[PDB]
């Protein structure tokens, strides 16, 4: 749940999920705000500007020397095979938006606006913030991979350091 | 052991395994370039079931300065001979399978991880 | 294996014998209680090459009240019984002048085959049994109480004593496994005798719907 | 009336003196708790040093939790029975317990001997922090104090961690009361509406509103439930 | 039941602060920003999150944590309600300055001794004659506020009884004590 | 009656729920008529047999004389009549009660 | 334990400890080279699927290498070729949809879907000698006394009552279920009436409480009056021949009155 921490727009949650096993592998997808369908995560990484797979996995996997985490990201690279360029990925984003305009460049601009202002706005909403957004999105994918590998324990809904309290200030 | 990933040199994508029908050898092929490299280890896939018990690599050496972890004097370090070690358990999917105690030496700039 | 198929054939044949005895067909005591070894000696050990043939296991029983009422038991070879083998069985029933038959099928029957079993029900009554259902006698389970199918005179005396109508009795479906076991149709009533921990015995009557 | 007016002569109280055992009993209770905690430490040392082999059907975690919970429950039961043997015939807790009027023997045990193990959703107190039940324990502490075994009685009073673990245990009964009152009432209403018109008719059959026969005789015997009694069949059990 | 809660007596819910002084101090304390690193350096370095934003990596998290604790315990750059959490096992330092964090004061223990002394007590006995108060006790680096995420990395003594040496010692690495 | 009980209660549990607590009623009869259990009794065993028979004839749950109703009557009071013949046995009325 | 192995579902994943898809065009000189000697004893597509089984899971499930191999041969219809003799199988293919990816697909759909032994719906079986005498076998001795003789019983974690009752050395008389619908479809309506009485009695009397039998009997007779299982819901009560005013008083008032 990402909030700008000073401007306080409606908190735009982003989900990065893995599909269940019940397909030749287990597959990571994203649930962006204002995109009514899921997007596979490597298409989101190509929409953010990084086209190569080594760059994307550098943003996701920080040590290349554990191949167990490589084995889990390979299906996500596999269904983003057909998408190899940033505008192609942005068209993939924009063809699933709230109102996909029939103009291709309108879909491109709409997708760029969604991934700039509405995806992870606490990272940054201005221009030249796609590297920081990609680093944080790769961090989310990396945390998901760790929890799926058993390497990190899952988060508690009711742990009270995971909670915040709205007093009179934030409410007013 | 287990298979890694290979990356193309020019376009820097992942290299898929492709079999050539002429030499009948294994070659890793980029599926966006004309790049191909010959295979060195001919194992395409490995799936583990029970051979992932080893958490001793997952342990980092920095955890010795955790004040919330127990410390012991009975188990000395086999590397540097330090008397004091931090012990803890497996923190994973296989935590249900054991209370195997993993020990980390508390000496600064040793960081030796051992078991039993 | 051929040990786990001779056992299956012997078990479904024993269940068929018990079913025929419970329905009032003249089954002798020797074949009601035949040991698996006597089944081996009578038919054979290797159903794969066919020492017991599935069309050799066909049973012809006759009712105790009259030998005219005869009922076949048919063990088709094909796992999915189609229209053509039902027509073969119906032709055999034409030529033998026999009204009732059980088709003990292995895997199932095609939907048109079950429909064709329904369509013949005026002239010939044909019954589907999976061989899974005849690997046990469900009436010998401890949960299943003694069902007795009553004659029409007994049902009339029943409805006359309690001043009843048939729709006021409790019901049992015609596809109930005990109802299928006893071969009872809509409009018949079964007398169910069960022990009672408050009364000792309790006789329930269920109309087939 | 007669008993209430005799109670003016006899009287009945309960005091702080009824919740107090002799020093021999206190020493026995402390010895039992100490030996049980030592048994739990021995089981923990066996599980750390790989000696703990699982019982059939369960992994090492259900067998370790079963062994620790068996040791601690045997502790609580043994020391509660030790507390109850100390009670004189003048004891008022015992007066209300052995008469059945109020309270049970587990109440006497908790007041005098030991409160026992606090349980949240059936297991012991969960690791709500990172592998700690509270930040006053070390990580991966599976001992009795760490996971909610209250070592004191209500007379001796609870330590702060025992107080919090006991509040965690006692919150369960409150939640269960609320949710069971929410759901059981719907179950009762559905039970009523399914059978509200079923009744015994003048031919002694049991019919519903449609006059469909539910039972040919009520209860299969035709009797009402008020007048029947538990009796014993004489001829069922003895040999020939 | 359980859905309506009440604060404990010393519980304080944080008001919120601007993370900018933290970010400037971190930039001037040998922290490498995200935008100016190779991704290969992340693997053996501690990720630094300020208010949930990954802002860079650090190569020496232990002295960084000591420095941030010093700065909060004397309130130079870091105000007292900012929470520094070092998750050692996954190599992340999380700094939170935002509103709504619920925190309580704990006495600080350093080398099995309270930092609260008899001079602090004798000087708090005279709050009207002396103008010495709770805030001078926070500024002394003697008490500090610990929220729930930071509480998960602390080792608490219930009482200073827990700090004297036992014949068999439970923990000799207490970092805080309950008031 | 014993074999029927063995069929009905196959776990050997003798505790049943029945209308008339016969043992307490025998105790009531002993106390009302000051039955000395150290003296010979004046009760003929055939009086016990005939009295239990004619008592079972009037413990009627199903009313009728056709075989359906008398079979339903024999079913509805099966355990109570088994218990009544076991308790008011001519041997127990002479040796025990 | 023989019966418990006959009942419990064991796929291939239960017994495997490792699997790998090597590339080996010549089995005569295999790559892993510890399988080389017995492959030469034994002696195609170049893509080799190699699985490695756990010793213990083979032992206590009483399985053998030829058993698993014949299971794969019968399941896949000799579209593959299994070679067995460490417990190692070496699956190949004899004679667009390339065989490395297809071999991964075969490996994945063989690990979880192929049934080595046991009934498919039964997850786990527990065997235990009982303590309560409701599950002890009760006989009548030569003296006529009731003797509770203690025998091994199995308790599963899933229901397939047809397949369990049909097994050799399983009691087809006393074997039961707590699934009410399973008993209804296997055994009938009087059997599910008795089973419903038993289950409600177990729920009521586990607490130690006692409800008179006639109330349980009336509820079970009401639930099983009309030949099928009448749920105590709007889907069993509001589907009767009762009047619209009775049904609308329970639930779905406006819908009932519209339909009426
Ligand atoms: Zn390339
Ligand atoms: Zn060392």
């Amino acid at each position: 749940r990402s909030c700008l921490e000073n401007s306080s727009r409606p908190t735009s949650t982003i989900w990065v999920s893995m599909l269940a096993r019940g397909a030749i592998g287990q597959r990571i997808v994203a649930t962006l705000p204002y995109i009514k369908q899921e997007v596979p995560i490597i298409i989101v990484f190509r929409a953010l500007g990084f086209v190569s797979d080594r760059d994307i996995l550098e943003h996701i996997i920080y040590d290349f020397e554990d191949p167990e985490m490589m084995e889990m990201v390979k299906p996500s690279l596999d269904e983003a095979f057909v998408i190899q360029e940033q505008n192609v990925a942005l068209n993939f984003i924009g063809s699933r938006g709230a109102k996909p305009g029939v103009t291709k460049e309108k879909r491109i601009k709409y997708a760029k606006e969604v991934l700039q202002k509405e995806m992870l706005p606490h990272v940054g909403v201005s221009d030249f913030c796609e590297t920081k957004k990609a680093y944080f999105l790769g961090y989310m994918v990396h945390r998901l991979l760790l929890a799926a590998l058993g390497r990190r324990e899952l988060d508690d809904r009711d742990h009270y350091g995971n909670k915040r309290l709205d007093l009179a200030g934030p409410l007013l | 052991g287990f298979v890694g990933i290979r990356f193309c040199q020019e376009c820097n994508n992942m290299l898929y395994p492709k079999e050539d029908k002429e030499n009948r050898i294994l070659l890793y092929a980029c599926r966006n370039c004309d790049y191909q490299q010959e295979a060195d280890n001919s194992c395409i896939y490995v799936n583990k079931i029970t051979h992932e018990v080893d958490e001793l690599t997952q342990i980092i050496a920095d955890v010795s300065q955790d004040p919330t972890l127990p410390r012991t004097e009975d188990h000395p370090c086999q590397k540097c001979g330090h008397k004091e070690a931090v012990f803890f358990q497996s923190h994973s999917a296989r935590a249900e399978d054991a209370m195997r105690l993993y020990y980390v030496c508390t000496a600064p700039h040793c960081g030796h991880r051992w078991t039993e | 294996d051929d040990e786990e198929e001779t056992y299956r054939l012997w078990k479904i044949r024993k269940t068929i014998m018990q079913l025929c005895h419970d329905r009032g067909y003249l089954v002798t005591q020797d074949e009601l209680d035949q040991t698996l070894e006597e089944f081996k000696a009578q038919f054979g050990d290797k159903p794969s090459e066919g020492r017991p043939r599935r069309t050799d296991l066909t049973v012809l029983v006759a009712h105790n009240d009259d030998p005219t009422d005869q009922m076949f038991v048919f063990f088709p070879e094909e796992p999915k019984v189609g229209i053509k083998t039902i027509k073969v069985y119906c032709q055999r029933m034409q030529e033998e002048n026999i009204t009732r038959a059980l088709i003990v099928v292995q895997q199932g029957m095609t939907p048109s085959a079950k429909q064709s079993l329904v369509d013949m029900a005026p002239k010939y009554i044909l019954e589907q049994f999976l061989q899974q259902e005849l690997l046990i006698n469900i009436t010998e389970h401890e949960l299943v109480p003694e069902h007795v199918v009553m004659t029409k005179e007994e049902v009339t005396e029943l409805l006359a004593r309690y001043k009843l109508r048939e729709n006021q009795l409790p019901r049992i479906q015609a596809g109930d496994p005990v109802a299928r076991y006893f071969g009872i149709k809509r409009g018949q009533v079964v007398k169910i005798i069960r022990p009672s921990e408050t009364a000792g015995r309790y006789i329930t009557y269920r109309l087939v719907q | 009336t007669v008993i209430n007016n005799w109670l003016l002569i006899e009287g009945h109280t309960i005091g702080i003196g009824d919740s107090i055992a002799d020093s021999k009993t206190y020493q026995d209770i402390q010895n039992t708790i100490k030996k049980a905690k030592q048994d739990v430490i021995e089981v923990i040392e066996k599980a750390h040093n790989n000696e703990l082999e699982p019982t059939p059907g369960n992994t090492l975690r259900q067998t370790f939790e079963n062994q620790v919970n068996r040791i601690l429950n045997d502790a609580r039961d043994k020391t509660g029975s030790s507390a109850q043997k100390s009670l004189s015939e003048y004891n008022n807790f015992k007066s209300m317990v052995v008469s059945g009027a109020k309270g049970s023997k587990i109440n006497i045990s908790q007041v005098i001997a030991v409160v026992g193990q606090q349980n949240v959703e059936g297991k012991r107190i969960p690791f709500g922090f990172k592998h700690r039940t509270l930040p006053h324990f070390i990580k991966d502490d599976y001992g009795p104090e760490s996971r909610g075994f209250v070592e004191n009685s209500y007379l001796a009073g609870l330590t702060p961690t025992e107080f919090f673990f006991h509040a965690m245990g006692g919150r369960e009964g409150l939640i269960d009361t609320a949710v069971k009152t929410a759901e059981t009432g719907y179950i009762q209403r559905r039970l009523i509406k399914s059978m509200e018109s079923v009744m015994v008719k003048y031919d002694a059959t049991v019919r519903n509103s449609i006059n469909q026969v539910v039972q040919l005789r009520y209860g299969e015997d035709g009797l009402a439930g008020e007048s029947v009694e538990f009796q014993n069949l004489a001829t069922l059990k003895p040999s020939n | 039941v359980g859905l309506v809660k009440n604060l404990a007596l010393m519980a304080y819910i944080s008001v919120g602060s601007q993370p900018s002084p933290i970010l400037e101090f971190l930039e001037e304390w040998s922290m490498e920003n995200l935008e100016e690193i190779s991704p290969a350096a992340i693997a053996d370095a501690t990720k630094i999150f300020v208010n949930g934003c990954w802002v860079g990596i650090h190569k020496d998290p232990e002295q960084l944590m000591n420095t941030l604790r010093k700065l909060r315990r004397q309130m130079d750059i870091i105000v007292s309600e900012v929470s520094m959490i070092r998750d050692i096992r996954e190599r992340e330092i999380r700094i939170y300055t935002d509103a709504g964090r619920i925190c309580r004061p704990l006495l600080i223990v350093e080398k099995q001794k309270l930092l609260l002394k008899k001079r602090h007590i004798d000087q708090l006995k005279e709050r009207e004659y002396n103008n010495y108060s709770w805030q001078d006790l926070v500024a002394s680096g003697v008490v500090e506020y610990i929220d729930t995420l930071e509480e998960e990395t602390v080792m608490l003594a219930m009482t200073p009884d827990d700090l004297q040496e036992k014949e068999v010692a439970y923990c000799s690495t207490y970092t805080h004590c309950e008031i | 009656d014993r074999e029927v009980l063995r069929v009905i209660f196959p776990t050997g549990d003798s505790k049943v729920v029945l209308p008339c607590n016969l043992l307490r009623m025998i105790w009531n009869a002993q106390k009302i008529f000051h039955i000395n259990p150290r003296l010979p009794s004046d009760l003929h065993p055939i009086k016990v047999v005939e009295g239990v028979k004619e008592l079972s004839k009037k413990l009627v749950i199903v009313n009728g004389d056709d075989p359906l109703s008398r079979q339903a009557q024999e079913n509805a009071t099966l355990l109570f009549n088994i218990h009544l013949r076991s308790t008011l046995c001519s041997r127990r009325m002479a040796e025990e009660f | 334990k023989d019966i418990l192995c006959r009942l419990e579902h064991t796929t291939l994943r239960k017994v495997t400890a490792n699997t790998a898809i090597y590339y080996d065009p010549n089995p005569q000189s295999t790559v892993v080279a510890e399988d080389q000697e017995w492959v030469n004893v034994y002696y195609i597509s170049p893509w080799l699927l190699r699985v490695e089984l756990d010793r213990k899971h083979m032992t206590d499930r009483k399985l053998t290498m030829e058993q698993i191999a014949e299971k794969i041969n019968a399941g896949f219809g000799d579209d593959l070729n299994c070679i067995f003799n460490k417990l190692v199988l070496r699956i190949r293919i004899m004679n667009k949809m390339d065989d490395d990816v297809f071999l991964r697909c075969i490996e994945s759909n063989m690990l979880t879907d192929m049934t080595l032994q046991g009934i498919e719906q039964i997850s786990k079986v527990y065997m235990h000698l009982p303590q309560t005498d409701n599950k002890k076998k009760i006989i009548i001795t030569e003296d006529g006394e009731f003797k509770a003789l203690q025998e091994w019983i199995l308790e599963t974690d899933g229901v397939s009552l047809m397949r369990v009752l049909s097994e050799k050395d399983v009691d087809p008389v006393r074997t039961t279920s707590n699934d009410i619908v399973e008993i209804f479809t296997v055994l009938g309506i009087e059997a599910v009436r008795k089973a419903l009485e038993r289950e409600l009695y177990h729920v009521i009397s586990f607490d130690g409480s006692y409800v008179n039998y006639r109330h349980l009997a009336l509820l079970c007779d009401t639930m099983t009056c009309r030949g099928h299982l009448m749920a105590i819901t709007r889907h069993g009560v509001n589907r009767q021949d009762t009047g619209p005013l009775m049904k609308c008083s329970f639930e779905e008032t406006v819908d009932v009155l519209m339909e009426a």
